[PDB]
């Protein structure tokens, strides 16, 4: 009666904790789809396919004195359901440093759970940043309907603003009007975080009064792109069914595997809020 | 026994 | 790394599979099965045949006819047949909660194909491992079932092999197992008066006459249905278990172990 | 104790 | 009484321990094949049937300080569940010996036990070094994979232990070295021990150097043979369902027959430990 | 009434 063998969970109440919290943690450090998109709340694990909103809409609300405008809001075909995937990574932890963290040396080291974490954590927002052709998904990068407007202007001291001011009216030609927000590629975002423009003070300032709802970092974007959309729901959402945790696959040859999951759908339903280079 | 959302709601 | 389905599910699972297997089986109709042995027994003895004595003697006293025993002590080993599927835990946690059906529709796949194969093991063996086929088997009892088309067909072939068996002192109640072209072939309604010539083949068989596609195009046969004839030694029968968690789906045999002992081989005929 | 039989207890 | 007929035990306990005390004492006095081979362990009389195991095998295994490096356990290569016979031999009291010794002679005479034993262990090392081909047995000297190696240099100094040397190396060569045992026929065991001239040392002192398991010597081989093993398990077994009983056959014309019983199967888990002429 | 191997146990 010993600890050979292929037993249920190793580790220990304080132990699976500390595991629960360095990848929250981690998750929360590494994240940036989740910051500029809303959650419709979790659904449980159970839940596999979701409602799918279906497209543009231009009929205003109007007051009179007596209703009569009854507002008709048709859709065209169907709902188009679909479904929520998920994404995941490893854990190999040695058996023997579990046996010396119950006899000898006892600092259980996870730092292989981090870096799961976040690899994990990136592959999500590449997801939400691109679709995946094979699972015939989209992304805010390559949905149709972006409303392309070419920048090709920058790397001079001030050529940058009225790309972004471009990109507001397009927006708001389409009459969709609100605080917006904006993402980032690293060198095109250091290139902006410049020297003052010659009118006041450095351009990441005067962007982020524009935008009024953050302008943020993503490696997991190409070169010389980025996007600006309009934050609000009712526009655009992310269904989650349940957030990121750890569970423990089996037992590998002695060691301990395991896995960290969460299932997650961004929802556009409104392919205008979006524009790109 | 609840839906229990745990890293999500980010400055949102 | 845990035992997934609750009590109620393993019910519903557990009768599927029984279900399926018991509308879809043609050889438990047939012959009678040696007790289950339980899992731990891997091999039976094994028959008696062509011990042809006549031990006749029959006088005041006795005299010294040889004694009836197996022709050569042997053995076989008993196989095991299974079938292997799938679930996602996904889907049980939906059937938990949200829905409530827990689809089952694997597990009737499983036990089909199953069944299908340890049917096609009786009537035919495997050859790469070595076993009989019953019509394979050695000493065999020819006998042609051709020259059908006719209004008087398959009558005239069944009463033939009926004599072939009764000339070997080997009679009883006959069972009959047919293609299914020649089964469903032989509603030539009419003999003379009102009869159907199934239904007149079966007075004159009294076990049944049944139809199992298995059979090939052309074929059937008649046997003696007592025991001591043949035999089906069973270890366990048709049932599902769990092969363990595997990438956090759930993967699922069903298993059943079986094996046929043709101990006279005299009641067979065949085309 | 029992070494239990389900499905074959088809007649003959 | 000695009347009565048909009484089931005729002895008392003290004869059936002198009869027990006596075939064991001759077998064990009498047997050279159980002298290199492992027994596995008593089955039992109902049991009648052993996995007759294995046929080939080899794979390095190797070493890891974390330890994943797929090596394929070694499990089988054929199933084959071979039966078990039975070796017996018969011999007869004169119903009166076990009054004598009941009054005047106090230990009972069995010279016919001992008779009876010593054929039935002759049997079972005729069994154990050849085959029988009436139920399909292999024997050491038959069995296919021998690894035959010519050996016709004898009755002269320049050679002997040469051949032995070559079946080292032919064995060898299979990766399959480890402590041999070596068995021969008396025509050339007695052979060995010649003292011919410029004498120097007698020979089957250097092969029992080489040996190192000892060498025997059976007369139930034929004339011109002799072969060489490797002790282990994993190369060769036993199985034993019952060692040597005396048991009773019926009293017929008031005398009394019994019989040595035993039943064992050779397998060898691995030919390829083995060689011969 | 155990096994109780008797002749059979010859080292090697």
């Amino acid at each position: 009666p010993d600890f050979l063998g292929h037993a249920e969970n190793p580790l220990r109440e304080e132990e699976w904790a500390r595991l629960n919290e360095t990848v929250i943690q981690v998750a929360r450090r590494s994240l940036v789809g989740r910051r500029i998109l809303d959650i419709y709340g979790p659904l449980g694990a159970g839940v596999q396919t979701v409602p799918y909103d279906e497209f543009q809409g231009v009929s205003p609300g109007a007051v009179d004195i007596v209703g009569e405008q009854e507002t008709a809001m048709v859709f065209t075909d169907a709902r188009k359901f679909k479904t929520i995937p998920i994404i995941y990574k490893d854990f190999l932890l040695h058996w023997r440093d579990i046996e010396a963290a119950r006899t000898h040396n006892m600092p259980l080291d996870v730092s292989a759970a981090a870096g799961a974490a976040a690899l994990c954590a990136q592959q999500e927002d590449e997801l939400i940043f691109y679709g995946d052709a094979r699972l015939g998904y989209e992304g805010l990068m390559t949905a149709n309907g972006r409303l392309t407007v070419p920048l090709g202007d920058w790397t001079s001291p001030g050529g940058g603003f009225q790309a972004i001011v471009e990109a507001t009216r397009k927006l708001n030609e389409q009459g969709h009007f609100g605080p917006y927000a904006v993402v980032l590629s690293p060198r095109l975002y250091s290139q902006l975080h410049r020297i003052y423009e010659k009118t006041g003070v450095l351009e990441i300032e005067t962007i982020r009064q524009l935008a009024s709802d953050g302008v943020y970092q993503s490696n997991r974007l190409r070169g010389e792109s980025g996007v600006v959309v309009s934050t609000g729901r009712e526009n655009m959402d992310l269904a989650v069914s349940m957030d990121m945790v750890a569970a423990y696959l089996g037992a590998s040859r002695m060691n301990h595997p395991f896995r960290v999951l969460e299932a997650l759908l961004l929802r556009i339903k409104h392919p205008d809020a979006i524009c790109t280079l | 026994p609840e839906k229990r959302l745990t890293v999500g709601s980010l400055r949102r």
